[PDB]
RNA sequence: AAGUGUACUGAGUGCACUUGGAC
RNA sequence: AAACUCAGUUGACACAAAAUAGACUACGAAAGUGGCUUUAACAUAUCUGACACAAUAGCUAAGACCCAAACUGGGAACCCCACUAUGCUUAGCCCUAAACCUCAACAGUUAAUCAACAAAACUGCUCGCCAGAACACUACGAGCCACAGCUUAAAACUCAAA
């Protein structure tokens, strides 16, 4: 009929959402280098998501992990270990 | 059972301890620290306790969408581009 | 419009470029105007795959002289 | 199914920790576990101050006994490794590789909370 | 395939046969499960 | 009403533990506000904390201000820590009767 | 809601009107005006955006017809006869520039 | 090289000192600051009791204890027993949040103990004894 | 602060619950 | 004040409770469920519809008893001190809560808004429930009890209100 017609289609000018710096990636509750990321450096008090910028199914995944981890003897409790200090700052904290 | 010294210590610079005492105060606010140990000097019941952090959530939510909402039309406050009509 | 597509890969391969749009111009066309107007007549040529048509154009309008500047 | 057994033991000399593992999978394997790896994490200081058998360590040897049986031998194994006087700490877990890596898209979009507020003409 | 895979894995698990061989040669070697995530989501190895 | 008075005292203690950390807000810590005293008044309709003021006056208003602002939220803390079931709203009121003191020993000198 | 029928679709989650319509609309609109003024009818623009106060203005006292930019005072419709006088002649035809 | 404020690490070759001594070896300064009193004692790094003092021990009596001037005063006295036992530098480390909290700190300071550390170890049970109610007036 | 249930005491208290209250 | 001669560090150390995550809103029919591991496991037609559960409290027998605490006692109902039932485990009972999202299940709709407030308004379909207030979560009888209580539940008299 005519060729002006706008067609029926999904957005291509939509951009793919923002993956958390976790998605697709396997937490482990051994992998204590990473789980110190999520802590508090003074408390070991575990940072909520909106510190850690994390979807809920990884938050809930890190949180797991890091009770594990706790509880098993793989991660100091009451504080980041010293060993992990120099690690990326990945939690939006302002302390000084 | 932990290190001694490893948890909440704060290592005093030029002997300021005005300042190191301030900081460290401000780490233990910043954790929660000091609520939970002024919360927990009495014991909330489970109804009070459920009560309060809805109210407290309610009105965190409150206050984020009206700052929100007066950062947003703030920029109109710019003086008057069409006076004397 | 079917172009939206070949609009939305052009500005991903290559962002919007320097030739800023002329918006009060009517018969105004911009450097992802022409990418799409070498697409079409690409693929009205007979060639159909979508990839091979992107690189093509790309070329092609190399070959015309436009500054495919690429985004990243 | 396929469980892992995380190990924490005595930091001591290489004759006891063979022994001592070697023991171990000798239990394993009367509770009818068919071991498939060994892994070691080597010695480290514990993260907290741990006591077990009248005594208290503060370093340990890390190890992972991965392995399949039958769900009936996980309690025995337990119990054997709690009674067992070499073995610092010892946990059995779900084998994580067991657990499928389930793909999100990533963060889906938050929108305004979720009716926190009435609708009426208010 | 599955099936021929873990047939294959099988080959390389532990018996009582290679119990000790392969007790002494974990003991020996040493696995690692510790890594960072940066903030773009690049995995940064610990060197050893 | 010694009920009064010991309502005062608790409340002093308990607004002094306040202010003694970033709790409320970290901008009223920087402040380093010292409370004079509690007074309740005798119907219980509000509470006056009265604040020893500062020489600077541009930190006496900007104290008066911040200290106006986090009212509320000190009010919301007590009740939440049950320090007081019920607490009335709290007015922040300057203290300046040590002025007469400072600058009488001033001449005096 | 009832601009949808007046609504062509949206772009980018931008509404373009449906320019036929318009047309369509303004067509009827310039032609009711038109034989208002041909009857002698009073026409009276009305619109409150005080960017383009000063054009409509102009545009009244240009082509004879009335304007009121500014503030409306309450009931100068409703109560005109109080707020103006028993004999007011009412405006016949409203144009409002902007709703 | 840029300060830091973390601890030195325990069983480190760190080039950190105080008079040759490592922060290990340095005495703690505990500070217990509850409601109702303020107690320091100096102990050597193996916990040897070298000063002790309190409010109760310099004299301030019931309310009179919990004030900065009792916290300054029992902090001058332990440190001027302390420096007879020879102590010169200390690792404080606090627990309770008493009116004296800080000026302990100051009247140790001012008794001439270096502080070299502050350290916190308030008791936050994560779940334990249930609190009494709260009291009402 | 109010109230529901429940129990002691002689209107309060104890435990849990609700806002049909305030922040 | 009363009370204890006990207090501080360090070490050992629970049959109690489960910071932070949790600014998450998931599981469960409801009550409820926020320490870790493992096992078992979360009914169903592709509709509605009386035996089984039922928080806290309470009782029986035996254990545990850090802490808290009706009651008691002491100190100057409310405040402080100590302590008991009880909160806990086991094995049985009782079956009531503002047991509430005070909004029954299922299906459907947004077409024309509507006492008021509350959680926008409705349609279909089914079960349960109400016919002014108080008398009255009461009496009588009955059931459960195993005797001090719950469930069921009236009447007379009164009023023009509630
Ligand atoms: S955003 Fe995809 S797993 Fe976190
Ligand atoms: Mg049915
Ligand atoms: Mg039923
Ligand atoms: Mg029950
Ligand atoms: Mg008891």
């Amino acid at each position: 009929s005519n060729e002006d017609l706008p067609i029926s289609m999904e957005n291509p000018y939509k951009e793919p959402l923002k993956k958390c710096i976790l998605c697709g990636k396997h937490v482990d509750y051994k992998n204590v280098q990473l789980l110190s990321q999520f802590v508090s450096p003074f408390t070991g008090c575990i940072y909520g998501r909106h510190i850690t910028g994390l979807c809920g199914k990884k938050q809930k995944e890190i949180t797991k992990a890091i009770k594990r981890a706790q509880i098993m003897g793989f991660m100091p409790v009451t504080y980041k270990d010293p060993a992990y200090l120099k690690d990326p700052k990945v939690c939006n904290i302002r302390y000084r | 059972k932990h290190l001694k010294f490893i948890a909440r210590t704060v290592m005093v610079q030029e002997g300021n301890v005005e300042s190191a005492y301030r900081t460290l105060n401000r780490i233990l606010t910043m954790d929660g620290l000091i609520e939970d140990i002024k919360h927990r000097r009495y014991y909330e019941k489970p109804c009070r306790r459920r009560q309060r952090e809805s109210y407290e959530r309610c009105r965190r939510i409150y206050n984020m969408e009206m700052a929100r909402k007066i950062n947003f039309l703030m920029r109109k406050n710019r003086a008057d581009p069409w006076q004397g009509c | 419009y079917h172009e939206d597509r070949i609009r939305a890969k052009f500005y991903s391969v290559y962002g919007s470029g320097q030739r800023a749009f002329d918006l009060f111009n009517p018969n105004f066309k911009s450097t992802c105007q022409r990418f799409v107007e070498k697409y079409t007549e690409l693929q009205k040529l007979g060639e159909t795959d979508e990839e091979k048509l992107f690189v093509e154009t790309g070329k092609a309008l190399l070959a015309e002289g436009v500054i495919l500047r690429r985004v990243g | 199914p396929r469980y892992e057994l995380a190990l924490i033991l005595k930091a001591m000399q290489r004759p006891e920790t063979a022994a001592t593992l070697k023991r171990t999978i000798e239990a394993l394997m009367d509770r009818g576990a068919i071991v498939r790896d060994l892994e070691n994490l080597g010695e480290r200081a514990l993260p907290y101050r741990i006591s077990a058998h009248s005594q208290q360590h503060n370093r340990g040897g890390y190890f992972l006994v991965d392995f399949y049986a039958p769900t009936a031998a996980v309690e025995s194994m337990v119990e054997h490794l709690s009674r067992d006087i070499d073995v610092i700490r010892g946990n059995i877990v779900k084998h994580p590789l067991t657990q499928e890596l389930k793909e999100c898209e990533g963060i889906v979009p938050v929108p305004l909370a979720e009716k926190l507020y009435s609708t009426k003409k208010r | 395939r599955e099936v021929l895979q873990l047939q294959e894995e099988v080959k390389n698990f532990i018996t009582r046969e290679n119990l000790e061989a392969r007790v002494e040669a974990a003991l020996d070697s040493r696995k690692n499960y510790n890594w960072a995530i940066t903030r773009e989501g690049l995995v940064v190895r610990p060197q050893r | 009403h010694a009920r009064l008075r010991a309502l005062n005292g608790l409340l002093y203690k308990a607004l002094t533990d306040l202010l003694c950390t970033p709790e409320v807000s970290q901008e009223l810590y920087d402040l380093n506000v010292e409370l004079s005293k509690v007074s309740l008044t005798p119907d219980f309709s509000a509470c006056r904390a009265y604040w020893k003021t500062t020489l600077s006056a541009e930190q006496n208003a900007h104290m008066e201000a911040v200290l106006q602002r986090s009212a509320a939220h000190m009010r919301h803390l007590l009740m939440s820590q049950q320090t007081l079931r019920n607490v009335p709203p709290i007015v922040f009121v300057q203290d300046k009767g040590n002025a007469a003191l400072a600058e009488l020993d001033q001449l005096l000198a | 809601r009832f601009m949808e029928p007046y609504i062509f679709g949206s772009r980018l989650d931008h509404d373009i009107i449906d320019l036929e319509q318009t047309a369509t609309h303004l067509q009827l609109a310039l032609n009711f005006t038109a034989h208002m003024a041909y009857r002698k009818g009073i026409i009276l623009f009305i619109s409150r955006n005080r960017q383009f106060s000063y054009l409509i203005e102009n545009m009244a006292r240009d082509c004879g017809e009335y304007a009121h930019t500014r503030y409306f005072r309450g009931g100068m419709l409703t109560n005109a006869r109080l707020l103006f006088g028993p004999t007011v002649r009412l405006p016949d035809l409203i144009i409002f520039l902007h709703t | 090289t840029k300060f830091s404020i973390y601890p030195p690490i325990p069983g480190e070759e760190s080039s950190l000192r105080w008079a040759g001594k490592k922060f290990e070896e340095i005495p703690i300064a505990h500070i217990k600051a509850s409601h109702n009193n303020t107690q320091i004692q100096v102990v050597s790094a193996s916990n040897e009791p070298l000063a002790f003092a309190s409010c109760g021990t310099e004299g301030f009596r019931n309310a009179k204890k919990g004030t900065g001037i009792a916290a300054q005063t029992a902090g001058i006295a332990a440190a001027a027993r302390a420096k007879q036992k020879g102590v010169i530098h200390i690792r404080v480390v606090v627990k309770g949040l008493g009116p004296g909290r800080l000026s302990a700190m100051h009247g140790l300071i001012m008794g001439g103990l270096e502080v070299i550390s502050i350290t916190d170890n308030t008791p936050i049970p994560h779940n334990g004894c249930r609190p009494r109610k709260a009291r009402k007036l």
